[PDB]
């Protein structure tokens, strides 16, 4: 008896440093947004 | 007769205008003076409070029948107008326009007058009034129709008016309420259901005819009648004349069928089986008898089936809620039998479904019908649906007559082989 | 190529639905069509039937398609039936099922933009109930618009042009092609429906599990889309009507996160579209500024026309 989680943010993991610098700027780069969603971290 | 209310429904249901591209005719009186275009209503320099109200209850540009009518109407002297188009072009938007621009906002007296068939309909212009004049304080508008009880000796301070033709006359003669002199523009709105009766007309030119001359005088009509056109001339002296020929409709983009069917229970089985067959959102029902309806929508319903009932008893107010909510989606099948089945403006709808024939009085194809009935699916080229239930040869007999007329072949519909269903429509 | 490969898994997937009952529709017999007729019936109707009164009797279309695909006997027109009559009847009905959905969102939700909440209410709940169905609402859903996906279809070289078109997904005949203006609805109710299921969640039964097509895939989309340049008029469209439909739960979910994919659409992507559209299209690029010229400056944007209250639900 278990009960899944969820997958609506990515962890800090499985989240490459691109993508960790994207979230991390006051805007986004054209062209190069990432894919999976961000993190509960920089949510801001 | 039923016209005025078929009118009232139409005020209450229509959202937008019925687009049109046919191009507008102009008769002005002296052909020498260069025709009147615009193209937005900065050009045509309103009153500021005038601009506000037309641009805040969604106006970004004339209509058609407007890009001709409003400048038409400002030009100075004042020019009168006969218009003919077809009703949702904007006409009462035009005249409602043209009353605001003209009217002096110090004087507490009538300076614009309008003639409505009857109280309802009256109610419904005041309301455009209301709105677009909105920006305009102290400016006030009074009902002179039948049951606005009035005591004797009472001075109007309102600058606009709009009442039934009985009573506007009795206003201005022989009770005093409103001085004739002074009135600066003057309208007859939806003449073709005027003349419906007879009283009406000699009523409306009475009061035209205590009007003095530097007048503007305005008439507008739905339709292109000769009872209309001979009407019109009487009222409106020296004229300007705009028309605008009535959108045909076509079944160029709508693919016709039909069903044999033995009885009612087959009619209906053949309908049930239909809806798992293809994608079919919202569809309409044409009856034979008030009886039949009332049985198909509650056989409907008995399936567990949304349906939307329209019967003749129903308030006119009443019609309009379901028709309303059906357009919202809450109910997803109409059924009606005589009411508004000419054809009404439903989006959302896929098929039009038969269940008997439009059938006129005398035992004729009702072709007219049949093509409004269709013809408000699939204009400027959407893909619409037809199915026509037939139970007999003599309903048979109609159907080729039907196909003679129209010239378009409808195809004969096996409600069993769900493989040929599935291909009916996509 | 993630999600080019994803997108295959679907696809190849589905045709092996496509075979797990052939023979069900391939037979002939006098029996053989009234089986698959009325399992055809009794599973794409009550899909129709999803209406915008009460969540009150939405309930009872969630139920009737619940017990048909978990066995159990439904009522139909005459009388009842059940997919226990054949073993392929199951695989049979979650495929016809699958495309109601996608068909009642190509046709009905096109026209009208406010039933696609009431429809993917009822699909969110069955997708979680029944995994399966909701791969197969993936496929159908991928195919008939492959702007869901989302991938742009690039030509081929050598072909003709007719070839080319049904792949966008246009529907065309032997010598009939569907207009454009007719097409691009049949898309934008499409994706307004598939918005419209990432952000809904069926309220009844109190389930404790997750939504199975979360609302992450509705930033990858953007975010998909954004990266690649945009087509003339499918995109301006496309990108308006799903921002205007869960422009409003994403804007919850990923705060600040979302605010800056819109500052760079109105400052970045916009006039990659300026110079890509023609003046005689610049309709669907005028409606995306509309709508972001206020949400920006609002700091909201508006909850979608047509969401489900708490009235309706009760009600
Ligand atoms: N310029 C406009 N732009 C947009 N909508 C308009 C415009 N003018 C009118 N409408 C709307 O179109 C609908 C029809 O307007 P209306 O003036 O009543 O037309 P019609 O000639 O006037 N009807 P009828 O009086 O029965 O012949 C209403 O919902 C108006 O608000
Ligand atoms: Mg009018």
């Amino acid at each position: 008896i278990i009960a899944t989680d969820n997958v609506l943010f990515t962890p800090r993991d499985k989240l490459t440093v691109e993508e960790l610098e994207q979230f991390q700027s006051k805007k986004f780069t054209l062209g190069k947004i990432p894919l999976k969603p961000p993190p509960l971290e920089l949510l801001n | 007769e039923d016209r005025a209310a078929q009118s009232l429904l139409n005020k209450l249901i229509r959202s937008n205008l019925v687009d049109n591209t046919n191009q507008v005719e102009v008769l002005q009186r002296d052909p020498n003076s260069p025709l009147y275009s615009v193209k937005s209503f900065e050009e045509l320099r309103l009153k500021p409070q005038l601009l506000q109200g037309v641009y805040a209850m969604g106006f970004n540009r004339p209509s058609k029948i407007q890009e001709n009518a409003l400048p038409l109407m400002l030009a100075e002297p004042p020019q009168n107008l006969i218009a003919q188009s077809q009703s949702g072009t904007g006409k009462t938007a035009a005249f409602v326009l043209a009353m605001l621009s003209q009217v002096e906002p110090a004087n507490k007296y009538p300076q614009c007058l309008c003639l409505s068939p009857t109280y309802e309909l009256a109610l419904q212009t005041g309301k455009v009034i209301e709105q677009m004049g909105k920006f305009y304080p102290e400016l006030k508008l009074a009902y002179a129709v039948r049951g606005n009880k009035l005591e004797r000796g009472q001075k109007i301070s309102e600058q606009i008016v709009i009442g039934t033709p009985g009573t506007v006359l009795d206003w201005c003669s022989k009770l005093k309420f409103i001085d004739p002199k002074k009135i600066k523009v003057f309208v007859l709105d939806e003449a073709d259901v005027m003349i419906a009766t007879q009283g009406h007309q000699d009523q409306s030119i009475r009061i035209q005819r205590m009007l003095p001359r530097n007048c503007q005088m305005l008439l507008f009509s739905a339709t292109f009648e000769d009872s209309v056109w001979k009407f019109a001339q009487k009222v409106v002296p020296d004229p300007n004349v705009i028309k605008l020929k009535r959108e045909e409709e076509t079944l160029d983009t709508i693919k016709q069928y039909y069903v044999l069917c033995s009885s009612r229970d087959e009619k209906f089985q053949a309908l049930c089986n239909l809806y798992g067959a293809i994608t079919i959102a919202q569809a309409m029902i044409f009856c034979h008898t008030r009886k039949t309806a009332s049985w198909l929508a509650a056989e409907l319903s008995k399936e567990g089936h949304q349906v939307a009932l329209l019967s003749g008893e129903m308030m006119v107010e009443q019609r309009a809620a379901v028709i309303e909510r059906f357009r919202e989606g809450k109910e997803k099948v109409l059924v009606t039998t005589n009411v508004c089945a000419r054809g009404i403006d439903v989006e959302q709808v896929s098929v039009v479904i038969n269940f008997d024939l439009p059938v006129d009085k005398d035992g004729n194809p009702d072709n007219e019908t049949y093509l409004h009935r269709i013809g408000r699916t699939g204009r400027f080229g959407k893909r619409g649906l037809a199915v026509n239930m037939v139970d007999s040869k003599h309903s048979m007999n109609i159907l080729n007559r039907i196909q003679e007329h129209f010239n378009k072949k409808i195809e004969r519909l096996d409600t069993d082989d769900l493989d040929e269903i599935e291909k009916i429509a996509n | 190529d993630i999600t080019m490969q994803w997108y295959q898994q679907l696809q190849d997937a589905s045709m092996q639905c496509v075979l797990t009952f052939e023979g069900l529709t391939n037979s002939k017999d006098s029996q053989a069509k009234k089986i698959k007729m009325d399992l055809q019936k009794a599973a794409t109707i009550p899909v129709s039937q999803i209406s915008t009164i009460a969540g009150s009797k939405l309930k009872e279309i969630f139920d009737k398609i619940h017990s048909l695909l978990s066995g159990k006997p439904v009522q139909s027109g005459g009388r009842s039936v059940s997919v226990t009559l054949n073993p392929q009847g199951l695989d049979f009905v979650q495929y016809k099922l699958a495309e109601k959905f996608v068909k009642q969102g190509e046709e009905e939700v096109a026209s009208h933009h406010e039933a696609a909440f009431p429809i993917a209410v009822v699909a969110s709940g069955i997708w979680e109930l029944h995994p399966r169905v909701g791969d197969l609402i993936l496929a159908h859903l991928h195919k008939k618009c492959p702007y869901s996906v989302p991938f742009y279809p690039t030509f081929k070289e050598g072909m003709a042009l007719e070839d080319y078109q049904r792949m966008l997904g246009y529907q065309v005949k032997d010598s009939k092609v569907e207009q454009q203006d007719n097409f691009l609805k049949r898309m934008s109710g499409m994706i307004r429906l598939y918005a419209a299921i990432i952000q809904l969640r069926w309220p009844y039964g109190n389930r404790q599990e997750i939504h199975p097509h979360g609302l992450n895939h509705g930033w990858r989309w953007l975010a998909q889309i954004l990266n690649m340049e945009p087509l003339s008029d499918v995109t301006a469209t496309l990108l308006f009507d799903f921002l205007e439909v869960c422009g409003n739960a994403l804007m919850k979910q990923y705060q600040v996160q979302f605010w800056k994919m819109l500052i760079l659409i109105k400052e970045d992507y916009f006039p990659r579209i300026e110079a890509i559209t023609s003046s005689g299209q610049m309709g669907s690029f005028i409606r995306l500024k509309q709508f972001l010229e206020k949400c920006l400056q609002h700091k909201d944007i508006p909850v979608p026309k047509g969401f489900l209250t708490s009235s309706f639900w009760r009600s």
